[PDB]
């Protein structure tokens, strides 16, 4: 009743997260936050 | 078939010029300091083996078959005679002497936009691209010195764009590191190898 449960509700719900996270308007997100932090990884060197 | 008449063979100068262009017009803040690391460290890196002069007079009218001699005097008062084509080719045989030194000549010609303008002259440069990986780097660079550039952000972006659809293949070297010192050791080990080849 406690662990066998929470063991379930834990795979099920990380499950769901993993299905969720590449949706295409959860990846359109994650890739426009990896670009702007790869412009600013450059402009960095650029102003030193 | 001697209406062009393309000699087989041409003199060139005995060292190649290095020049640099990009990633925007000669003359704005940015470019101006993007080359001028570079030129202090070909100075300092070579030091006692280079030479380094600003071109303060155009050089991208290097012909070699336009007439016998297109204003041979300063005194004709003629169409060439007042103007300044004179100063260019005394331009070229001044690079043509020193390039005959045997030593290393960086040319800081502020006349140079893209190869394209000097790729069917006698010198054949060793053009060398400080390119900027993309257009936003460079428009924020451009913010972050002030509105004076921000007034020719426009025609800075215009030209970036041109030089970039340039080929690779025109170029000789490129340097697209963001850290300025890669750069720097990419060229030295460049002329580094031009160096111990002809010698």
């Amino acid at each position: 009743g406690s662990f066998f449960m929470l063991n379930l509700v834990l795979g099920v719900l990380s499950g769901e997260f993993a299905k969720e996270r590449e949706r295409v308007e959860n990846r359109r997100a994650f890739l426009k936050l990896r670009r702007q932090q790869q412009i600013e990884r450059e402009l960095n060197g650029y102003l030193e | 078939k001697q209406a062009e008449h393309v000699p087989p063979y041409d003199v060139v100068p005995s060292m190649r010029p290095v020049v640099l262009v990009g990633p925007s017009l000669k003359g704005y803040e940015v470019t101006d300091m993007m080359q001028k690391a570079l030129f202090d460290f070909l100075k300092h890196r070579f030091d006692g083996r280079i030479s380094i002069t600003r071109v303060t007079a155009d050089l991208s009218l290097a012909k070699r078959s336009v007439l016998n001699n297109p204003g041979k005097r300063t005194i004709i008062e003629r169409s060439s005679a007042r103007s300044s084509i004179a100063e260019v080719q005394s331009e070229i045989e001044r690079i043509f002497e020193l390039a005959k030194s045997l030593q290393l000549v960086v040319l800081d010609a502020d006349t140079i936009n893209h190869p394209a303008q000097l790729a069917k002259t006698s010198l054949a440069p060793i053009i060398v691209f400080v390119k900027v990986s993309s257009p936003k780097v460079l428009q924020r660079l451009i913010r972050s010195r002030g509105k004076s550039q921000m007034k020719h952000l426009t025609v800075q972006m215009m030209a970036y764009d041109k030089l970039v659809q340039c080929p690779p293949e025109s170029f000789d070297v490129i340097l697209d590191e963001n850290q300025l010192e890669d750069a720097c050791e990419h060229l030295a080990e460049y002329l580094e190898v031009y160096w111990r080849a002809t010698h």
